[PDB]
């Protein structure tokens, strides 16, 4: 049971963390925001074969899975969890992670993301084969940049992304639950001190994410039996493991 | 697995 100043410490560590483990600085991002890609340039990308910009993706998604996966490392309660279930979370986490926190990436009043050093809408990815993938990604991102999160909600929020006691395979299932609360009880009491819980209502669905998750891997399905060497040739080995069935 | 190595156990 918890006390007010655990979680208060709690609050704190997970802030802690996630500013250690954030890759981009925030500031950053927005300073970028002028940077658009022209009409020359995003047609350049647009004609680029499927392999190829599936390629560039993978290894964009995997080097922010890789400071996912150290989020996760300093999570005090992360690495109290038993071996097996550190790899369900991560496995099942790292993409919902990555998916949240890329919105401080998106902006709104353009509906562009940060890729490759400009912004760009998402007419970019159009080589990638998957545009209603694409598509839903940039609606959730939409939706995430209207809730207007700071630096300390986003770390709270994937805290909650990650420990999450609804994934199948867990061998200490209660465990991973406490955590979980007690995580919520961090998350809801930051939320108190700034009179923000009008947010807990407009996040998405836990649905949402995981829908957003088994997208991804059926598009790869469809990209991998199209291109079966390539990836096994070019792309991240733990790219591989967690999203190729 | 990988996600095993790079969490260290
Ligand atoms: C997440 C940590 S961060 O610090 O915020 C950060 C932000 C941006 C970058 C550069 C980068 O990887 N951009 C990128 C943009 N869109 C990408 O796909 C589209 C389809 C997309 C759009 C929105 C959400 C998910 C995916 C990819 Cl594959 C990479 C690095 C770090």
């Amino acid at each position: 049971y918890a006390s007010l100043t655990e979680i208060e410490h709690l609050v704190q560590s997970v802030c802690k963390s996630y500013r250690e483990t954030c890759q981009l600085r925030l500031e950053d991002l927005l300073r970028q925001r002028s940077n658009i890609f022209s009409r020359e340039e995003v047609t350049g990308y647009q004609r680029k074969s499927m392999w190829e910009m599936w390629e560039r993706c993978a290894h964009h998604l995997t080097e922010a899975i890789q400071y996912v996966v150290e989020f996760a490392k300093r999570l005090s309660g992360f690495m109290e969890l038993c071996q097996n279930d550190q790899i369900v979370l991560l496995k099942a986490g790292a993409m919902e992670v990555v998916l949240v926190r890329m919105c401080r990436a998106y902006n709104a009043d353009n509906r562009t993301v940060f890729f490759e050093g400009k912004y760009g809408g998402m007419e970019l990815f159009r080589a990638l084969g998957c545009s209603e993938l694409i598509s839903s990604i940039f609606d959730f991102s939409h939706s995430l940049s209207a809730l207007h999160f700071s630096e300390d909600e986003i770390a709270l929020y994937t805290a909650l992304v990650l420990i999450n006691a609804h994934r199948p395979g867990l061998q200490e299932k209660r465990k991973v639950e406490q955590l979980q609360y007690n995580l919520e009880l961090a998350f809801h009491h930051h939320l108190s001190k700034t009179h923000r819980q009008s947010i807990l209502a407009k996040l998405p669905p836990k649905g949402k994410l995981r829908s957003l998750c088994s997208q991804h891997v059926e598009r790869l399905q469809i990209f991998q039996h199209l291109h079966p060497i390539v990836v096994q040739a070019a792309f991240p080995p733990l790219y591989k493991e967690l999203f190729s069935t | 697995t990988l996600l095993q190595l790079l969490l260290g156990h």
